[PDB]
DNA sequence: TCATGACCAGAGAGAAGG
DNA sequence: CCTTCTCTCTGGTCATGAGCCTCTCGAT
RNA sequence: AUCGAGAGG
C-alpha cells in the first residue's frame, strides 16, 4: 500500500538496558508463585524477565517513542488478558503511520 | 590388467554403475543427482520421453 | 478490524454490505467485499486445472 | 512531536483506530437519500485515526475512479491491466 | 547475527485425544529419539519436580494443566539428578555428558543464548512453550493462526544482499587461508570472487553462487517493468 | 426513486433488527439446542438467512 | 484556532508531508542504506581473524570498510567516475569498490581491494541522491 | 483437586491406602515422608469445563481499548461503567453468553437467564 | 420408513434415536476418582440418599460420574440404561448403582471387585487401574446407536 | 510441495502341539 | 498354561502425479 | 538449445 513502510532493524540492547533500570527483574530472580500477576516481558521473541505495574513502564515507552528516544519503528504491544509485554526490533516487519 | 588392490575395484564399480545408471535415468533415490557442468541435472533417456514436454 | 471493538457478531463487523454499488460501499465493506472476491479469483485459479487434468 | 506513529501487524492488534475524525465529532434524520449508508461508530475508546482510507490500496488500484461502486474482480483485472497501458514512463 | 542457520524445536503431545499416556516430548536437533520434558529440565539444573510445574504452570490453583502434567513426571522418575540426565544421549562413557552439556547451550534455543551458563532462562522459555501448548490442548486457547501477517517479515534488498555477501566474503577468506598455507615459504586476494557473484545473482535472479537446487530462489532479481510510469 | 429506496433500506434496518433480537436472545442462553447442530451454528444460520431473506 | 480539531481534508496535507519525505521507493532506499552503512562491517567482522602456525603465529584481520562511489576502470585506461547514464548505454555496472583495512599481526598494511557493490540507484552512494533538478536533467535523468 | 509435595524434596506426592485404619496418605518416593490427606478426591476429569472462561481478567482490564463498554449496571455497586467479552474457552460447544466486568468494583457479572452459578 | 409409517414423526424420532450413536462421553460432565472405604456411609454428603435407596439383600476406590441433563434429554436416555450397559460391559467385575431421574443430580457410582481375595477381606486395587477402566468407559462404551453414525437428523 | 493408493517386512491372531 | 508354527490384518514408508495454447525478454 | 522470469485468453 501507499503509507506502507518496512522495518530497517534496531539494536536491542540499549532496550533491554533501559528494561533492567526501570524495574523489569531479571528472569533467574523471577520467583512465580511469590510473584504471580507478574507480567512477562519479551525482546525480539526472548523473554527477558517479569514487571509488576506495567501500566506505568508502558506509558513511558510510548512516551519515549513519540519523542524519538526510542526508534519509532519499534514495536511495543502490551497484551493485557495474556499479561504479556513484546517489543519488537526486528527487520523486515511491515508498519504504517496512524 | 595393472593388478590393482581389492576394494580401488570397489570404486571403480561404485562408479561405473553410477555412471551407467544416470545415464538410462539421474532421478533416483540415491542423494546423488549426477550434476553436469554448471551444476546442471544430467538430462536422461528416461526424463528425454517422460512428462507433458516429453517426446512420447 | 482493529476499527471494531472485540466480540462484535453484528452484521456489518463480519461483512454484510447494506450499500449497493450505485451507492458506494463504505472502507471496511470495500476490504470485506475484496477479501470475498479473492476467494472467488483463486477458485477460478485452482478448479481450472483440476478440470483440465479430470478431463485428460 | 508525538502526533503520527508507525503501527505494524502486531501493535495494532491493542489498538483502535477510527475511520474519520469525525469520528471523534460528540453526537446528538434529514440524510441525503443518495450518499451510502455509514453506521455510527459505536465505540469511544479511540487511540489511533486512520490517515485516510484510501491510503489502503495500492500504486495501481489507486489510479481506479470510484473504485467502491466496483465489482472486487473487475478492481484486480484493471490492477493488472494498468501496467499494459501505453504512455510516457519517462521524460528522458 | 552471525549464521543464522535454523533449529527447529518442536514439543509435541504425544497423548492421544480420547487416550491415555498424555505424556510430552521434546525433538532436539541432534538428537535421533524425542526426549521427555522432564529429563530435559533436570539436564538443566532443574532436578525438582515442584520447581519443574512451577517454570510451566504459573498458578498454583490450575489444577487442569498439573493433571495434564502428571504422566511427564511419573515418565521421568526414573531420572532424578543431572548427570543421569546428560547421560541419556544418542550417539553411537563420560563423553556423552560433555556432548549433552554443548547440545543444551550450542543448539538448544540457540536465540536465547549460546554462552554456558544460562540454563535458568532456557528453562523457563521451556516452560513457557509447555505453557502454550498445554493452553491448547485444553481448549483454553486457540489454535495458533498461520496466516497472520504479524508472524511475516518481508526480506527487502538489504537482507538478501547480506546473506549473498556473508557467503562471497567468506569464500574470499577460505581461498585467502589456502593461499597462506600455499605461501609456506614466501595480493592473491581474488576480488573477481565477490563482484562476480554479486554480478551473477544480480543477474540472473537465481539467489545463489551458480547452482540451481542450493540456489531455489529464482526470480529473486528481476528487469524492472519500464512500459509506464505506473508499472 | 426515493420511495423504493425507502423501502428497500427499511427492509435493511428491520432485518438488523431481527439480527439484534437473536444475538441478544442467544447472549441469555435463551436458544433451543435444535439436534444435530452447536447453539453457534442455529445463530450463524439464522443471521445469514435472514440476511439472504433481506437482500433478496 | 490554532488548536482546532482538524477535517478530512486536512489529512491529505499529512500525506503529502509524508511523501515529500520518503517518495514511493522509501523501503528500498532504506533497505540497501542499512545494509552500506551497518550490515556490511558486522559481515567483515564476523569471525574474520585467520590464523596460521608454524612453530611462528601469523594473524590476518580485518578492520574499517570503505565504500567508494561508483567508478569504472576502462581496459588500456584508467579508472574514473562512473554515472547511470553510461552504464546503461555501455552495458557497464553501476558498482562501487569496497576497500577494507586489512592488518597482519605476527607472535607475540594499507588498504586493499576485496571487489565491486552494485549500487541502488538514489542512495547515499549514488550521485543523483544530492543532485538538483538541473542536475538531473544535465546527467539525462528523469526527475 | 489438589496437589501436595514432600516439604524436604519438592516432589510430588502418591496416594497409598492405610489399610488396617482405612485411611489415605500421601507418600513420596524421593525420601520417606508421608502425610495425612486432607481430601478424599484423588482425580478429577472435567469433559465439560466452566474453567478459563472468565481467563484473564486482571484490575488494568479498563485500558484495553478493544473491549467494548455495555450499558448495564452491576448488580453490587450499579456502576454503569463495565466492560464485557464472551467466554474466552475456545471449545466449539460454548455458550454465546456474555461476561461483564465493573470498572468500578471489579466485580464479574453475566448476561445468563438460564442459570446464574459462581 | 417402513412403508406406510411415514407421515409419523413419533416412530421417525425412535428410529433416530435408535440409529444415532451415543457414546459414554458424550452424556459425561466429569468423572471423579475418590478412597471411600465405608460402603454403608459416604463421605458426599449428596450420594446419601442414593445409599439410602440401597438396602436390597469389593475395593474402598470410588469411581463417581455426573451427567449432563441436556445431553440426557436430547437423547432418549434413563440412567438404567446407561446402568445396564455399563453393567453388561465389564460382567460383575465392578460394582456399580446410580440415582434416579427425578434427583437434582444424575450421578454413577462405581466400584471394583476382584473375585479371588475381595470377597473375604477388603483389598484395594492400584488406583492406577480403576484409571484405565474409565478410559475404557469414556472411549469404548457404546450405549446405543449403530458403529459410525455420529449424527442423523429428520428431514421431511 | 504433498495427499493417497499401493505396496511390503514385521509383530501378531489362531491351531496344534508340548 | 506355554511355545511354535503359519498364515494375518495392521501399520508404516514409498512413487507418483498434477489446464491448453500463445507472446516477450534475459543469462549461459 | 537449456534454464528462468514476466504476460495474454
Ligand atoms: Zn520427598
Ligand atoms: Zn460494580
Amino acid at each position: 500500500s501507499l503509507m506502507s513502510c518496512i522495518s530497517v532493524g534496531t539494536d536491542p540492547m540499549p532496550i533491554i538496558t533501559f528494561l533492567s533500570e526501570w524495574g523489569m527483574e531479571p528472569l533467574e530472580d523471577y520467583v512465580p508463585h511469590q510473584s504471580p500477576d507478574a507480567t512477562r516481558v519479551f525482546v525480539n521473541g526472548v523473554w527477558h524477565g517479569v514487571h509488576r505495574n506495567p501500566a506505568r513502564l508502558m506509558e513511558t515507552l510510548r512516551t519515549l517513542r513519540r519523542k524519538g528516544d526510542i526508534n519509532p519503528e519499534v514495536s511495543m504491544i502490551r497484551d493485557i488478558r495474556e499479561k504479556e509485554l513484546k517489543i519488537f526490533t526486528d527487520a523486515g516487519r511491515v508498519y504504517r503511520p496512524l | 590388467h595393472n593388478g590393482a588392490p581389492h576394494h580401488a575395484i570397489e570404486e571403480a564399480e561404485s562408479l561405473l554403475q553410477f555412471h551407467v545408471a544416470t545415464y538410462m535415468d539421474n532421478d533416483i533415490a540415491g542423494q546423488p543427482q549426477a550434476l553436469q557442468k554448471s551444476g546442471r541435472p544430467v538430462k536422461s533417456i528416461r526424463a528425454r520421453l517422460k512428462g507433458k514436454e516429453g517426446r512420447i | 478490524l482493529p476499527h471494531f471493538s472485540k466480540d462484535d457478531y453484528s452484521p456489518e463487523s463480519k461483512g454484510f454490505v447494506e450499500n449497493s454499488y450505485l451507492r458506494g460501499l463504505t472502507p471496511q465493506e470495500f476490504f470485506f467485499h475484496a477479501m470475498g472476491g479473492r476467494e472467488g479469483l483463486i477458485d477460478t485459479a485452482v478448479k481450472t486445472a483440476e478440470t483440465g487434468y479430470i478431463q485428460r | 512531536e508525538g502526533l503520527v506513529e508507525y503501527i505494524d501487524a502486531e501493535e495494532e492488534e491493542s489498538i483502535l483506530i477510527a475511520m474519520q475524525p469525525e469520528d471523534l465529532e460528540p453526537a446528538e434524520l434529514d440524510v441525503d437519500p443518495a450518499k451510502r449508508i455509514r453506521v455510527s461508530h459505536h465505540a469511544t475508546t479511540f487511540t489511533h485515526c486512520e490517515i485516510h482510507p484510501s491510503m489502503i490500496l495500492g500504486v495501481a488500484a489507486s489510479i481506479i475512479p470510484f473504485p467502491d461502486h466496483n465489482q472486487s474482480p473487475r478492481n484486480t483485472y484493471q490492477s493488472a491491466m494498468g501496467k499494459q497501458a501505453m504512455g510516457v514512463f519517462l521524460t528522458n | 547475527k552471525g549464521s543464522r542457520f535454523i533449529s527447529t524445536l518442536q514439543v509435541k503431545l504425544y497423548g492421544r485425544e480420547g487416550s491415555s499416556a498424555r505424556t510430552i516430548k521434546a525433538t532436539l536437533p541432534y538428537i535421533k529419539q524425542d526426549i521427555p520434558i522432564v529429563i530435559i529440565f533436570r539436564a538443566l539444573g532443574i532436578i525438582p519436580d515442584g520447581e519443574i510445574l512451577e517454570h510451566i504452570c504459573y498458578d498454583v490453583n490450575d489444577w487442569q494443566m498439573l493433571e495434564m502434567l502428571k504422566p511427564c513426571v511419573e515418565d521421568g522418575f526414573v531420572i532424578q539428578d543431572r548427570e543421569t540426565a546428560l547421560d541419556f544421549i544418542g550417539r553411537r562413557k563420560e563423553k556423552r555428558i560433555q556432548y549433552a552439556k554443548d547440545i543444551l547451550q550450542k543448539e538448544f534455543l540457540p536465540h536465547i543464548t549460546q554462552l554456558e551458563g544460562f540454563e535458568s532462562r532456557k528453562a523457563f522459555f521451556l516452560g513457557y512453550m509447555i505453557n502454550r501448548l498445554l493452553l491448547c490442548a485444553l481448549d483454553r486457547k486457540d489454535q495458533d493462526d498461520r496466516d497472520h501477517f504479524g508472524k511475516k517479515r518481508l526480506d527487502l534488498a538489504g537482507p538478501l544482499l547480506a546473506q549473498l555477501f556473508k557467503t562471497l566474503f567468506k569464500k574470499l577468506t577460505k581461498d585467502i587461508f589456502r593461499y597462506m598455507q600455499r605461501t609456506v615459504e614466501e595480493l592473491a586476494i581474488n576480488a573477481k570472487t565477490i563482484t562476480s557473484g554479486l554480478k551473477y545473482a544480480l543477474a540472473t535472479g537465481n539467489w545463489g553462487e551458480q547452482k540451481k537446487a542450493m540456489s531455489s530462489r529464482a526470480g529473486v532479481s528481476q528487469v524492472l517493468n519500464r512500459y509506464t510510469y505506473s508499472s | 426513486d426515493g420511495p423504493t429506496m425507502r423501502e428497500i433500506t427499511e427492509t435493511i434496518a428491520e432485518a438488523k433488527k431481527k439480527v439484534l433480537d437473536v444475538t441478544k436472545e442467544a447472549q441469555a442462553n435463551l436458544l433451543t439446542a435444535k439436534h444435530g447442530m452447536t447453539l453457534r451454528e442455529s445463530f450463524e444460520d439464522n443471521v445469514v438467512r435472514f440476511l439472504n431473506e433481506a437482500r433478496d | 484556532d490554532e488548536s482546532a480539531p482538524i477535517t478530512a481534508e486536512d489529512s491529505w496535507a499529512v500525506i503529502s508531508a509524508f511523501f515529500r519525505e520518503k517518495g514511493l521507493v522509501s523501503q528500498q532506499l532504506d533497505s540497501f542504506n542499512q545494509f552500506v552503512d551497518y550490515t556490511l562491517q558486522d559481515i567483515i567482522c564476523e569471525d574474520s581473524t585467520l590464523i596460521l602456525e608454524q612453530l611462528r603465529k601469523y594473524e590476518i584481520s580485518f578492520g574499517k570498510i570503505y565504500v567508494t562511489k561508483p567508478m569504472v576502470n576502462e581496459s588500456d585506461g584508467v579508472t574514473h567516475a562512473l554515472y547511470p547514464q553510461e552504464a546503461r548505454l555501455r552495458n557497464l555496472t553501476y558498482s562501487s569498490g569496497l576497500f577494507v583495512d586489512v592488518k597482519k599481526r605476527t607472535y607475540e598494511s594499507g588498504k586493499v581491494f576485496i571487489g565491486r557493490l552494485p549500487i541502488m540507484l538514489r542512495s547515499k552512494n549514488c550521485y543523483l541522491s544530492e543532485a538538483t533538478e538541473s542536475d538531473l536533467y544535465k546527467l539525462k535523468e528523469c526527475p | 483437586t489438589t496437589f501436595r509435595f514432600c516439604r524436604d524434596c519438592n516432589n510430588m506426592l502418591y496416594p497409598r491406602e492405610d489399610k488396617e485404619n482405612n485411611r489415605l496418605l500421601f507418600e513420596c518416593r524421593t525420601c520417606s515422608y508421608v502425610e495425612e490427606a486432607g481430601s478424599p478426591l484423588v482425580y478429577r476429569h472435567e469433559l465439560i469445563t466452566n474453567i478459563g472462561e472468565t481467563a484473564g481478567v486482571v484490575q488494568d482490564i479498563g485500558s484495553d481499548p478493544t473491549l467494548p463498554r455495555s450499558d448495564r449496571e452491576c448488580p453490587k455497586c450499579h456502576s454503569r461503567e463495565n466492560v464485557f467479552f464472551q467466554s474466552q474457552q475456545r471449545r466449539k460447544d460454548t455458550s454465546m453468553v456474555l461476561f461483564f466486568v465493573c470498572l468500578s468494583c471489579s466485580h464479574i457479572f453475566t448476561s445468563d437467564q438460564k442459570n446464574k452459578r459462581t | 420408513l417402513e412403508p406406510g409409517h411415514a407421515a409419523d414423526q413419533e416412530q421417525a424420532k425412535l428410529i433416530r434415536s435408535a440409529i444415532e450413536h451415543t457414546t459414554l462421553k458424550s452424556v459425561t460432565i466429569a468423572s471423579e476418582i475418590y478412597y471411600d472405604p465405608d460402603p454403608r456411609s459416604t463421605v458426599i454428603p449428596e450420594d446419601e440418599e442414593i445409599i439410602q435407596l440401597h438396602f436390597s439383600l469389593q475395593s474402598p476406590w470410588l469411581l463417581r460420574l455426573e451427567l449432563d441433563r441436556a445431553a440426557m434429554n436430547d437423547k432418549d436416555l434413563t440412567m438404567g440404561q446407561v446402568g445396564e450397559r455399563i453393567k453388561q460391559t465389564f460382567k460383575n467385575d465392578l460394582f456399580v448403582i446410580w440415582s434416579e431421574d427425578n434427583d437434582e443430580k444424575l450421578i454413577i457410582r462405581c466400584r471394583v471387585v476382584r473375585p479371588k481375595s475381595l470377597d473375604a477381606e477388603t483389598e484395594a486395587e492400584e488406583d492406577h487401574m480403576l484409571k484405565k477402566i474409565e478410559n475404557t468407559m469414556l472411549e469404548n462404551i457404546t450405549l446405543r446407536g449403530v458403529e459410525n453414525i455420529e449424527r442423523v437428523v429428520m428431514m421431511k
